[PDB]
């Protein structure tokens, strides 16, 4: 219903070759999924996992700025790989889905079932709408620079509105011992973190140069701007990550870079197959 | 559980805890509990430990087996960390509620901004019941009753499931056809003309419209359901320290030594009772460890954990210092409790120094506390 | 003009200005003017605002319509910023001279090193005359009279014109002949042999000699015309704070709430008059805004701007606190002035806290000032 038979006919694959290709896909794609889970999860948690773990770290200054900048990195590289090599537009969504799968597994088994923290206190939460819109921008524009601009803007801007339905109810006010707190703050105080005291929270604190009514908005744009840079940089990193050569040697013992080329991609190879 | 690893000189000369009460010993789930105490910030604050300009009073629980209902330093709610003064005494009270059954060692700690955790004494508390019977009913300022254990649980899971389903559909609409090798061959031999599908364009447009509409709709629904919300609270807590109590006892440390192949702390001091009533020393406290004699045993909490109490406090002259008299005393704190808490580890410290609280009592029962510190010399008994 | 944007909790608990006099109201160009006042640094200094270890007293003018002849904190010339103490009171006097005619709102500000600007109250001052009649005659230590408006004006313009003429000649000696395309073709086809001109070498040598000679000559001429010069002054200013006045009134804040859909500040306090004469509260001051009652109206500057004065201070018991009596009072500061200065914006603050100055008077007219602060709770009248 898509155009798969035409693609297979253009590739000149006999039925056994088609079955072998299907087996290659079924073997390699789960491997890529697991690698994305592991590596992207490590990168995200060790760069932005602290705001990710706890409800009271989700603030208006650092969370919506740090999170998208860290998240765009693997997404840009994987999108480069998929789009450039196979014309597949689901890179960023796949990255964020893998990250969320790993995050949910660790929160349920590590934080909750081992450390006895409640599940609602460790919602990560989502970063998916921005990745989806970035994928849609890359597919519709087909240009990676226009994709950098527009998709990075979307990725940096849609983070806070997309997470507001999850963490908005946690901002309801409570009064404890005559002191006003957000419900996330009282959840953080209620469930003791022996290794995490209050003063380590890198959250907003207000300033005499600060417009309290615009804070998130400013954080929504700065995180966007850097994203437009970061994407671009990591897009070039994708070209570094796709570098596939061999160190061959001969005679004097000299080492030369050698590239294995696809024979089907040559000038007259497809016509001579028949 | 780890406090002994902490270098002695540091803990010994940082926070000097005293009068710590844990109770009740055995409590059922959903019942109230309290940890109360006082602590003195030693004047000989080590250079390694930073000044307590941002101090948070924490609980050293095995896990959140207790929900910290409140923490109050002196009388000020200590939800936000704040500065504390060195050489001043403070009182703390932690109100908790039983969550997870079991036997658990429950400590006092003072987390300092750059110094780190300063753990305190510990006692075993028992919770009897079931974790599935735990309820923590709270009331919000907007006028809604909630349960802290189950709050905003279905909302987050629901939004996660919705967005993850959308993402899974987007991913799997492409993982249903030849995806790696035939596409690579076609692209490397014929370009991307056959690799672009109008049906994929229609799906992309529909999904982009759906994503933007869902973001806007969720934001508007949340802002209509909860019109009033407060941001994440921050700032600092501030409380005046306990007033300095008049001390008729003045102590000057002249010598101090500790056995390297042994367990003993020998301190030579010059004490002056410039008051008007005889005064007798009865207790030396450091790192929660207490060395007591008959005088100290006379005024002793019968419910304090006995694993941190050692009757090993000896003086050369165990007589009451008469008013207006200066006396040279030699105190000897010797018991196996020094080996458990590793007084032995002062030989590898970059600062060989001791500190603690020496407690004395009047004939009428009034208590005086002196924070004593000095340099300790190693004594090699093996030689 | 911008102070209302500044978060309330911050300004409310930083600098508490009081007794501010602007005058004369209408002054001609080249005449003297003065802004005097006092300010208290609140003990509840917010964590967001850094400590005033480098404080400069500035003037919030629309433009330099006034030339700041001098600024003196207490009695020390405050040309260089310096440290100020929290919990202490200071007096300031700014002497200015009229420069630009018009109507201008003239403020007091205290710029703190890392906190930023802390703007104060403002009043409208009028200047009548002409900006072209402005003269500021000063006398230098070397013994020369100058005008600050026209000083070192012809010298800088002259040297700029000379060097810019030399640079323009150097540039334009080459922008008079084929310069981009023929040179590129000749260089890319034949090398640079035909692109080097001996006349250009002669011009280059002459101009280099002229440039070096001009640099040396200008330096020597300036060092011969002004043998004595001082560098750019730096350092810090230092003045002792005003002595702490004895206060017979001690106030402890127990509760405080503010209406979110409204305008009101309700503060519950426990007041103690440990003096020997009845004391009656009359004024609550914060962020320059003043709430007064009959007692406060009795002692009121008739020339203070009326746009920051609100007769809305109400007590449950408006009776004088007798000596040696502790009383529970509930103060209610309600007026539209809360909406103008945005007391409303405490709901989006990461620290919901109020602060201000409560003023009280004796039967004989002596004034006591108390800096009060606490946590404010939002009250949702819409519910
Ligand atoms: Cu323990
Ligand atoms: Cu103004």
């Amino acid at each position: 219903i898509f155009r798969t038979e035409e693609i297979l006919k253009a590739a000149k694959m006999p039925p056994e070759a088609v079955h072998m290709s299907r087996l290659i896909d079924a073997v390699y794609f789960p491997i890529l999924i697991i690698l994305l889970v592991g590596t992207y999860h490590m990168h995200f948690m060790l760069l932005a996992g602290d705001w990710d773990f706890w409800m009271d770290w989700k603030d208006r200054q650092w969370w919506p700025v740090v999170t998208p900048i860290v998240g765009i990195t693997y997404c840009s590289a994987i999108m480069y790989y998929l789009w450039v090599n196979y014309r597949q537009p689901f890179g960023a969504t796949l990255c964020v889905v893998c990250l969320l799968i790993g995050e949910w597994l660790t929160r349920y088994w590590g934080f909750y079932w081992w450390s006895h923290y409640p599940i609602n206190f460790v919602t990560p939460g989502i970063m998916l709408p921005g990745a989806l819109m970035l994928d849609f921008t890359l597919y519709l524009t087909r240009n990676w620079l226009v994709t950098a601009l527009v998709g990075g803007g979307f990725f940096g801007l849609l983070f806070y509105p997309g997470n507001w339905p999850i963490f908005g109810p946690t901002h309801l006010p409570i009064v404890v011992e005559g002191t006003l707190l957000s419900m996330a703050d009282y959840m953080g105080h209620l469930y003791v973190r022996t290794g995490t005291p209050e003063y380590v929270r890198h959250i907003e604190q207000g300033s005499l140069r600060t417009f309290g009514g615009h804070t998130t908005v400013i954080a929504a744009f700065f995180s966007a701007f850097v994203s437009m840079l970061m994407f671009t940089v990591w897009w070039y990193l994708g070209k570094v990550y796709c570098t596939a050569f061999f160190y061959v040697k001969g005679k004097r013992g000299r080492i030369v870079h050698r590239n294995d080329v696809t024979a089907f991609g040559e000038e007259g190879f497809p016509e001579g197959i028949k | 559980h780890g406090e002994r690893s902490q270098e002695p000189f540091l803990r010994m000369r940082t926070v000097q805890w005293y009068d710590i009460k844990w109770g009740p010993e055995v409590t059922k789930v959903n019942e109230n509990a309290k940890i109360t105490g006082k602590f003195h910030l030693a004047e000989d604050w080590p250079r390694a430990a930073a000044q307590p300009d941002f101090s948070f009073f924490n609980v050293g629980s095995p896990s959140p087996v207790f929900v910290r209902l409140s923490t109050k330093i002196n009388g000020h709610p200590w939800f936000i960390s704040g500065p504390l003064q060195i050489g001043r005494d403070y009182e703390f009270e932690v109100n908790l509620r039983a969550r997870i059954p079991g036997r658990h060692h429950m400590h006092a700690m003072l987390n300092v901004k750059d110094a780190g955790p300063i753990a305190g004494p510990g006692a075993w508390m028992n919770i009897t019941g079931s974790w599935d019977d735990f309820t923590n009913p709270l009331k919000l300022l907007t006028g809604e009753t909630i349960d802290s254990e189950t709050f905003n649980l279905s909302n987050g899971i629901f939004w996660h499931v919705v967005w993850m389903s959308i993402g899974i559909f987007w991913i799997g609409v492409f993982t249903a056809r030849p995806m790696f090798l035939p596409r690579s061959r076609v692209l490397l031999a014929y370009g991307d003309d056959l690799l672009m599908d109008p049906m994929d364009k229609k799906i992309t447009w529909v999904l982009a419209i759906l994503t933007l509409a869902l973001v806007w709709g969720g934001y508007r629904y949340t802002e209509n359901k909860h019109p009033y919300t407060v941001p994440i609270q921050a700032g600092q807590s501030k409380v005046a320290a306990l007033p300095v109590a008049p001390n008729p006892v003045s102590i000057v440390i002249t010598d101090a030594n500790y056995d390297v192949p042994g367990r003993a702390l020998r301190v030579t001091m010059e004490v002056t009772n410039n008051g008007d009533i005889p005064v007798t020393f009865g207790e030396f406290t450091t790192a929660g460890i207490r060395f007591i004699n008959s005088t100290g045993r006379k005024y002793l909490d019968p419910q304090y954990p006995r694993e941190l109490i050692a009757v090993g406090l000896n003086f050369d002259d165990e007589s009451a210092i008469q008013p207006g008299q200066t006396k040279e005393l030699k105190m000897e704190a010797k018991d196996a409790l020094w080996e458990i808490q590793r007084l032995m580890a002062l030989l590898g410290d970059p600062e060989s120094r001791f500190g603690g609280l020496l407690m004395s009592w009047d004939a009428e029962g009034n208590r005086h506390i002196n924070s004593i510190a000095g340099p300790v010399i190693p004594v090699f008994t093996k030689l």
